[PDB]
């Protein structure tokens, strides 16, 4: 029996049910697609915070990385899933996790506009200066796209 | 050294994530998530020139995008995606180039077609049927395989020979 396939489309949909039968007949809760999205990255990525809850309260992997090298708060933070990031970090996300290029969520908050995602993400320790392989910092995304209320955020 | 900002546009399903991650990766992915909307990035050399691909894969359509607004205004080549095996993929291609052409504001901007899933034997959509769209528009017609990597290559350096033009 494949329940982890069964638990993945769970978190997904948005199932909280569903999640807490699987997960009760022994369905791991780090399972992974053949790119390395677990539970928690996909019910991350599309809002669904009851799971995320149960997910991380049942010991699924905080820090785990997809094939790119994102972690659940990367993706959070791609959404702008707010309260969602919050949770990962009061459970134990790494704030500076960097990708296969070297972002952290920072980077692609920063990048998206999400600006509240970005005044939490700093003030739980994320790094303003950190820079992705290609040089690029949150400073530069500002700048990059004209942003105005992302740069007055990085200094006053 | 040169950053072209590429958009990689087209209906759900028809390889977009799959040829991005085949060009950066050098992979194949079977299920890549639907609706995750990254920008991935890559150094190259096109004909000599060292150059970076700033490369937006669109999904999610079906909900609104702050960053993929600010990528199509300033957006410089689009790859316009169909399934050669989804016939409404193809008739999509024509609302993608509308599009286009009314958030860039202009009738000429560079653009490539691109027929991917050529790797498979059933093929609902004819080689002349898009060859004729992409000769009535004046762009590149590429058949792609993000699964075999046939043309991969080619499509996105295609696009930034047509930036350069
Ligand atoms: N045989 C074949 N399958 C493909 C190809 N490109 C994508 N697929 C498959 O079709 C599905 C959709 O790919 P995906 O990249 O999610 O398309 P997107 O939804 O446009 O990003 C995945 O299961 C891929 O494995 C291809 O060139 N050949
Ligand atoms: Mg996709």
């Amino acid at each position: 029996m494949d329940l982890g396939k069964k638990l993945l489309e769970a978190a997904r949909a948005g199932q909280d049910d569903e999640v807490r039968i699987l997960m009760a007949n022994g369905a791991d809760v780090n399972a992974h697609d053949t790119f390395g999205f677990t539970p928690l990255h996909l019910a991350a990525l599309y809002g669904h915070l009851e799971i995320v809850e149960v997910l991380l309260k049942n010991g699924a992997d905080v820090n785990a990385d997809d094939s790119y090298g994102r972690t659940p708060l990367h993706l959070a933070a791609m959404r702008g899933h707010l309260e969602i990031v919050e949770v990962l970090l009061k459970y134990g996300a790494d704030v500076n996790a960097a990708d296969e290029e070297g972002r952290t969520p920072l980077h692609l908050a920063a990048k998206r506009g999400h600006l509240e995602i970005v005044e939490v993400l700093l003030k739980n320790g994320a790094d303003v200066n950190a820079q992705d392989k290609f040089g690029k910092t949150a400073f530069d995304i500002s700048i990059d796209n004209g942003n105005e209320d992302l740069a007055e955020i990085l200094q006053k | 050294m040169t950053e072209y900002k590429l958009v990689v546009v087209g209906a759900v399903g028809v390889g977009k994530s799959a040829l991005t991650i085949q060009l950066i990766q050098n992979h194949f992915v079977d299920e890549y998530d639907p609706t995750i909307e990254d920008s991935y990035r890559k150094q190259v050399v096109i004909d000599g020139e060292t150059c970076l691909l700033d490369i937006l894969d669109t999904a999610g359509q079906e909900e609104y995008s702050a960053m993929r607004d600010q990528y199509m205004r300033t957006g410089e080549g689009f790859l316009c995606v169909f399934a050669i095996n989804n016939t409404k993929s193809f008739e999509d291609i024509h609302h993608y180039r509308e599009q286009i052409k009314r958030v860039k504001d202009s009738e000429d901007v560079p653009m490539v077609l691109v027929g991917n899933k050529c790797d498979l034997p059933s093929r609902t959509v004819d080689t002349k049927q898009a060859q004729d769209l992409a000769r009535s528009y004046g762009i590149p017609f590429i058949e792609t395989s993000a699964k075999t990597r046939q043309g991969v290559d080619d499509a996105f350096y295609t696009l930034v020979r047509e930036i350069r033009k």
